[PDB]
């Protein structure tokens, strides 16, 4: 029962699964529809990572419940 | 003529659409690109007016009241999805049905 | 230990470098131009933080070897600051250093007095560019 | 005093036809130039925690290349007026959600499309479902079938 | 051999990052710190195929190896081959002294 | 190579508007076994393998790569090594051609 | 749908504590707020009142139909599932076994509802100073993506060799205690996530190589 | 503090990495 | 004219010819699907005897052609059952991180 | 039964180990393949669940 | 006993 120390700090991965398809991650070519910077650049604030990452709905997940 | 190829797949049709947007603002300098983009985008959209009147008077002339057997319709779905996936389908899959 | 906002520090940034970014857009009428092409920053508060939690840790993929660090310090006075990398010592060109960071683990002390008050902020930065 | 057959797995192999139906993690982003990667991240820690900002870039030299569809931008060769004015490939959520609805709802496809999402009609889910790999036991238990039914 | 290397090129074109998502993790509660006790299944088929089809040449040396050392002893172990008249009269034929 | 490898080429890079096209450039982009190893029979001279030219292709690191070596390989390098030469290889072709 | 909905979430939130038993845990049941980013405080507060001028579990609000299909029933839900949890959080050992089952319960449910709530349209709730961004934005048009997420901390030495890391603290973002440094000289880092999303990978047969 | 110590750090063979079987049957070598 | 109605909206498989609206009129589609199927498999066979890989356009186009046929004969509910058999699971990406601990580089 | 030991810290690995693709001798706890206590010329795409 | 190569063979005959 004693510590553990290692050389190097360790990391954090916030999602394990990503979606491989998503106008968030894989921008399309030739979007269609919609000095200083621009005026077609765009914030998003998602909910969260969550976004990101491969989850079953609630409703599956009562489906699969029930039996 | 140049007379720029029919697009293979969907993907080639949007770096197409790409290309003719990049070019649009130098017509005088272009001038030759554009009109074998354009002779290409009108047979696309010819093509898809043909479809979809086709694919009406298909939709509306179908049958009365045949159906489709669910054995054959089995077979036709492995044997469909085995040549999708260039596996191999025995010979004894197909003449017999 | 306790919560110890920030007083002299604010708003330190270390980016990557202006030149590498430059290389890798404008090849010079040379070679190729890079498949990556991934440029990050990192900002910290001086409010809002804690001087008893003045570590910090992040990875850099192998190109990312050269970066820079601007500060910003709320004590309009004259002030003491020494930025210390694996123990050498880098010197500014509100100040501005750039870095040439090594393969492995760097630590970066970045530490500002005040000499008037006579106040101490440490900044401590644990940075692994991979092999 | 059967032949046991090397397992077909279809889910790893790819579309020979029409690749541009494989599972987005098989499929090459080459085809639709989404090779090289252009990111801008912005980190922040604030207070206990980091306000990622993850910017993807494009040419803002690119005139017209980099910019939304707009009217003023096709002439009079083109009809885009009603269109402009007023999706088209799947994903790894939408695909989670269509095998749910076939394994909730086996046929009824207008609950599959509504349970995928509002994007999607039912031609679309019927598509898919046709080119969605199938069992490797129901594959040997198929072929089996016909081969016995051929030698007896 | 062509249809070999044509699977095994495919095969290894393939990403490493290769988890599956398996429509039974609904059960197991994933917080988004556990690990799915199935994202390695696919990536595991993927090397099971790969690997084997590696390793043919392998396989065919010890397959011959035991069909002639299963063959050599075929006059010695295989009854209705021992006891035909004409092996029994050539295997005393090799003893005359 | 191809007209729509040449477009893909080009916008892969985002320097496709700084392209030009003549007519020419437009009218041409429209269009024994010797017995190597001997795990199965007895192995003809090592100098007659030689002679002969070997070429696996399929593989990406050969068809051989010693355990001690494989073992202490760099990963990072390797995924950039594959993402030049297997994906982004069309667009500094293109790069190669056009583009001084 | 919000009907069939509380019902899944209800039948989801029993099958998922049957070792937590979050559910099956009593709270004053007359406390409530309107932002969630001081609950716990405010709890304290009404603790002293209530303790010195000396109800509920969820099941029970859910079988009484206390949860309605507007906005007020989801933050109900919300609010006494983060109330419980950190009750519980604050009440177990620091590493136990029960703590950090009610910190995966916790994960778990909010995670759920969140997503849940934003899938029908329901919510429960700048570069300039650096030359690198001048030219960026100069350069390219930003198409932008916002998030947040809590760092982590470790513990790190220094010593006649080398400099020494701990393993991530398995701390819980709910606990408020202040801290508790097991030894002097033990240095707090601060553990980022990590940036990329499309990170590459190399090819199979890169691990699936011949030796 | 902390900068006399030294690190004693762990090492695993790899012999010890994968293949440990135990048990009372672990050695031959036992009437077990 | 072009109408940008048609370039979003088209796929190479968009080209529906007399034969598939006679079978259809005139019933058993069937009989167009397991000849197509032979027709396919042939190809497929011919293509493997000589040593190339691209499938022509023609198998793509009979592809094609059979998935539009058993589309629309699903979707009118032409048919009593569907099969349902599907692997449960499906091949995704997963994240790639990189291990911390320095390398010693002897 | 069978003892397996992670190649990183001395505690043996239960119920599961990490197995690496490249090195095919060392192992790894869950934990420490969770906080990406490997090499660093290692990805996490090098090891295998079993 | 491992159907290694039987794919092969059987779609080349
Ligand atoms: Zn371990």
């Amino acid at each position: 029962g004693e510590i553990l120390w290692f050389r190097g700090p360790s990391v954090i991965v916030n999602e394990r699964i990503i979606n491989s398809g998503d106008p968030h991650l894989s921008l399309p070519l030739n979007r269609w529809f919609t000095l200083e910077p621009d005026v077609e650049n765009e914030k998003e604030s998602l909910p969260g990572p969550f976004v990101l990452g491969l989850r079953p709905s609630a409703k599956f997940t009562a489906h699969r419940l029930s039996m | 003529e140049i007379t720029i190829p029919k697009p293979r797949s969907s993907a080639q049709l949007e770096q197409l659409l790409y290309r003719y947007r990049a070019i649009q603002n130098h017509p005088k300098e272009n001038k030759l690109e554009i009109k074998a983009i354009e002779d290409t985008f009108r047979n696309i959209s010819r093509d898809q007016d043909i479809y979809e009147t086709k694919l009406d008077t298909l939709r509306k002339s179908i049958d009365k009241g045949f159906q489709y057997d669910e054995d054959l319709l089995n077979k036709h779905l492995v044997a469909l999805q085995l040549l999708e996936k260039d596996t191999d389908v025995p010979d004894y899959f197909l003449d017999l049905p | 230990m306790e919560y110890k906002p920030y007083k002299l520090i604010q708003q330190i940034y270390i980016f990557s470098s202006k030149n590498l970014y430059s290389q890798a857009t404008k090849p010079l009428l040379g070679s190729r131009p890079s498949c990556n092409q991934n440029w990050v920053e990192y900002i910290f508060n001086g409010n809002e933080l804690s001087q008893n939690e003045n570590a910090f840790s992040f990875m850099l993929q192998p190109m990312q070897t050269f970066l820079t660090l601007q500060s910003h310090l709320t004590s309009s006075l004259k002030d003491t600051e020494t930025l210390l990398t694996i123990n050498k010592e880098p010197v500014k060109s509100t100040e501005i250093f750039d870095i040439r960071l090594s393969e492995g683990l760097n630590h970066l002390m970045f530490r500002c007095e005040d000499k008037i008050s006579h106040e101490t902020e440490f900044m401590n930065f644990w940075i692994n560019v991979l092999p | 005093n059967v032949k046991k057959e090397f397992p077909v797995n279809l889910t790893i192999k790819k579309n020979v036809y029409d690749s541009a139906q494989d599972f987005n993690a098989l499929q090459d982003e080459s085809r639709n130039s989404r090779q090289i990667h252009k990111v801008y991240i912005c980190h922040t820690c604030g207070n206990e925690s980091i306000n990622v900002r993850y910017h993807n870039l494009r040419a803002r030299d690119t005139n017209l290349c980099s910019r939304c569809f707009q009217e003023g931008h096709f002439g009079a060769n083109f009809q885009s007026s009603d269109f402009i004015r007023l999706k088209k490939n799947w994903s790894d959520q939408e695909m989670l959600l269509l095998l749910e609805g076939i394994e909730m709802y086996e046929d009824q496809w207008e609950k599959i499309a509504d349970h995928v999402g509002g994007h999607k009609r039912v031609e679309d889910c019927i598509e898919k479902f046709l080119s969605l790999p199938i069992e490797d036991n129901y594959i040997r238990e198929v072929v089996g079938s016909t081969l016995n039914g051929k030698g007896g | 051999s062509a249809r070999i290397s044509n699977r095994i090129n495919e095969l290894e074109r393939l990403p490493a990052n290769l988890g599956t998502y398996s429509l039974d993790d609904c059960l197991e509660f994933i917080t988004k710190d556990d690990l799915s006790s199935r994202m390695d299944t696919f990536k595991i088929k993927a090397l099971v195929e790969l690997k084997s089809l590696k390793l043919l040449t392998k396989q065919k040396s010890i397959r011959q190896k035991l069909i002639n050392n299963v063959a050599s002893q075929a006059h010695h172990n295989i009854p209705y081959l021992r006891d035909s008249p004409f092996t029994a009269a050539a295997q005393r034929s090799v003893q005359i002294r | 190579m191809g007209y729509y490898d040449v477009l893909a080429g080009l916008s892969a890079l985002e320097k496709s508007s700084q392209v030009v096209f003549s007519a020419t450039e437009l009218q041409q982009l429209t269009q024994k076994r010797v017995a190597v190893h001997g795990y199965l029979g007895g192995k003809v001279s090592l100098a007659d393998a030689a002679q002969v030219e070997y070429e696996v292709g399929h593989s990406l690191l050969g068809s051989y790569v010693p355990r001690q070596q494989l073992e202490a390989l760099s990963s990072v390098d390797f995924s950039h090594h594959f993402h030049r030469t297997l994906e982004c290889k069309a667009a500094l072709e293109t790069h190669d051609v056009f583009l001084a | 749908k919000l009907v069939d909905f509380l019902v899944n979430v209800q039948s989801i939130l029993n099958a998922a504590s049957v070792k937590c038993h979050v559910v099956d845990e009593s709270f004053p049941a007359k406390f409530f707020e309107k932002n969630p980013d001081k609950i716990y405080e405010s709890y304290c507060k009404f603790i002293k009142n209530r303790s010195n001028s000396e109800l509920t579990t969820i099941n029970k609000r859910f079988e009484n139909g206390e949860y309605e299909p507007i906005q007020g029933g989801f933050y109900k839900l919300y609010h006494d599932i983060k109330l419980v949890c950190t009750i519980l959080i604050h009440f177990y050992p620091q590493g136990t076994r029960n703590y950090q089952l009610v910190d995966k319960f916790y994960k778990f449910s909010s995670e759920l509802l969140l997503r849940e709530c934003c899938r029908i349209g329901i919510a429960l709730t700048d570069d300039d100073a650096t030359e690198l961004d001048k030219i960026i934005s100069y350069d390219f048009i930003k198409i932008s993506m916002n998030y947040t997420v809590p760092i982590s901390q470790t513990y790190q030495i220094r010593t006649k060799d080398m400099d020494l890391f701990s393993s991530i603290i398995s701390k819980s973002n709910l606990d408020k205690r202040p801290h508790e440094l097991p030894n002097t000289n033990f240095k707090i880092n601060n553990v980022l996530p990590q940036t990329d999303i499309e990170n590459e990978a190399p090819r199979l047969g890169f691990v699936g190589a011949n030796t | 503090m902390f900068e006399t110590m030294v690190a004693n750090p762990i090492k695993v063979s790899r012999l010890q990495s994968n293949g440990v079987l135990t048990g009372p049957a672990a050695n031959t070598k036992s009437i077990h | 004219i072009i109408k940008l109605q048609n370039l979003y909206n088209w796929t190479p498989s968009n080209y529906i010819g007399d034969d598939e609206i006679e079978n259809f009129r005139n019933g058993t589609p069937d009989k167009l699907v397991s000849d197509s199927l032979l027709k396919l498999k042939r190809l497929r066979k011919e293509r493997i005897l000589n040593k190339v890989l691209k499938p022509t356009t023609e198998e793509r186009e009979l592809y094609f052609k059979v998935k539009r046929i058993l589309k629309e004969v699903i979707l009118a509910k032409k048919v009593s059952k569907v099969p349902i058999n599907n692997v449960r699971a499906f091949p995704v990406l997963q994240t790639n991180y990189n291990g911390s601990i320095p390398v010693v580089r002897a």
